[PDB]
């Protein structure tokens, strides 16, 4: 009965911002982390970096640094990301996941779509 | 970092075929292994919990295989309501990485 | 000369305060039972925030994102299975007490899920007997600031003491001379409380490796 429940699509320009909340309710939001995967267009799946949800430390992998930021408010079991100094490619899908007993439990489709 | 590869990228089986799905790995992942199966426009849920255990609410037919580097799914019995994107993502350590994605058809 | 690092682990399981309003002295004792085991909880989690280093250092790595999980995955169907860390270094992890199995499962649906009525005062002593180990854990703990020696049986009991002799890294002759002696091997090991991370507390008991 674990819900993650995420934002919907957004629909921006190369240099604006998007802001995808993802509302974990089902569980302690303290204990478990939050992990962000962004889906590339056509391609395969990308694994950014995790938050912790009890510190509020974020870590990302080699590719998504610079420009993507995670941040949360814990009184409202809510996760964030912030895209800035967007650019053409940094469309497709974002998920937010969790550990289950091993593999990943995914959120929903919130779909970026950068238009010019 | 430990990177993953599906041989059969474009893989079209009948109604009644036992396919095999593989992975290989740049380093060592001791039988930590999992598979995704993403539905088109929907999110990717699991179906093995560890490389040689089905997940709960999946059914009997998908069943895993290996350890070490070299690892398989298998499908016993294909049906209708099985189609889609699969991807086997290790966790032993971190960055994880997908697999290629293996697009199973109908033949 | 050797110790041997294990991982001990228990299901701990996080409920909200029950909003049921009932009069009942069963209800009332499972209650008081619940806010013990909670606040024993809240007490475990407030410690965290040398014969001891090697018992730290698998403290430090269970605290690493993607450590705790995979002790979850491997025992998932067994009570005993060995785990790898990042180092490389094998563990043996045993799952001693289910207790967010037995509340999530038993007492939770009939309690909260819907409004309160306890048919069995059985159930009240069960959980009594079962939290009651909780209980000492958190008390030796908690007065020894997370390093429990000797090692104690609500730690760690007869039975399951011999269980990580026969499946040590040494020949069937130190075997002979560790499960014979198990009062001995009790004053010469040790109990580092390490983390209470994703529903799940564990400790790390070092029993000695008598190489001579």
């Amino acid at each position: 009965q674990i819900q993650l429940v995420q934002s919907g699509p957004e629909l921006k320009k190369p240099g604006a911002s998007v802001k995808i909340s993802c509302k974990a309710s089902g569980y302690t939001f303290t204990d478990y982390s939050m992990h962000w995967l962004k889906q590339a267009p056509g391609k395969g799946l990308k694994w950014m970096g995790w938050i912790t949800t009890e510190t509020g430390e974020p870590t990302y992998a080699d590719d998504f640094k610079g420009r993507f930021a995670f941040s949360l408010d814990t009184s409202a079991s809510t996760a964030y990301l912030q895209i800035s100094s967007l650019k053409a490619e940094d469309t497709g899908v974002y998920f937010c996941a969790r550990y289950y007993y091993g593999p990943f439990y995914w959120g929903q489709g919130t779909l970026v779509t950068v238009s010019s | 970092d430990i990177q993953m590869t599906q041989s059969p990228s474009s893989l079209s089986a009948s109604v009644g075929d036992r396919v095999t799905i593989t992975c290989r790995s740049s380093g060592n992942i001791h039988n930590f292994l999992t598979w995704y199966q993403q539905k088109p426009g929907k999110s990717p849920q699991f179906l093995v919990y560890n490389a040689k255990t089905l997940a709960d609410g999946v059914p009997s037919r998908f069943s895993g295989s290996g350890s070490g580097t070299q690892f398989t799914l298998t499908i016993s019995s294909l049906q209708p309501e099985d189609f889609g994107i699969y991807y086997c993502q290790h966790f032993w350590t971190t960055p994880y990485t997908f697999g290629g994605g293996t697009k199973v058809e109908i033949k | 000369t050797g110790w041997y690092t294990s991982v001990i682990t228990i299901e701990l399981s996080n409920i909200k305060e029950i909003k049921c309003n009932g009069t009942d002295t069963k209800v009332k004792l499972i209650k008081q039972e619940l806010d013990k085991y909670k606040n024993a909880v809240t007490d475990l989690q407030l410690l965290m925030q040398s014969a001891i280093c090697s018992g730290i250092a698998v403290c430090k790595v269970l605290h690493l994102e993607g450590e705790v999980n995979k002790i979850k995955n491997a025992l998932l169907s067994t009570n005993k299975a060995v785990v790898s860390l990042s180092n490389g270094v094998s563990v043996l992890t045993f799952k001693v007490l289910d207790l967010k199995n037995y509340i999530n499962n038993r007492l939770l649906p009939i309690l909260n899920q819907q409004s309160c009525r306890i048919p069995n005062i059985e159930t009240v002593i069960e959980f009594q007997q079962m939290n009651s180990r909780l209980l000492e854990i958190t008390r030796e703990f908690s007065v020894n600031a997370g390093v429990t020696t000797p090692l104690s049986t609500y730690m760690l009991t007869n039975s399951e003491l011999l269980s990580l002799i026969n499946d040590m890294p040494i020949t069937n002759d130190q075997k002979k001379l560790m499960s014979s002696n198990v009062q001995i091997v009790r004053q010469q090991s040790y109990s580092i409380m390490c983390i209470i991370k994703e529903e799940v507390l564990a400790y790390v008991v070092q029993l000695p490796i008598y190489g001579v």
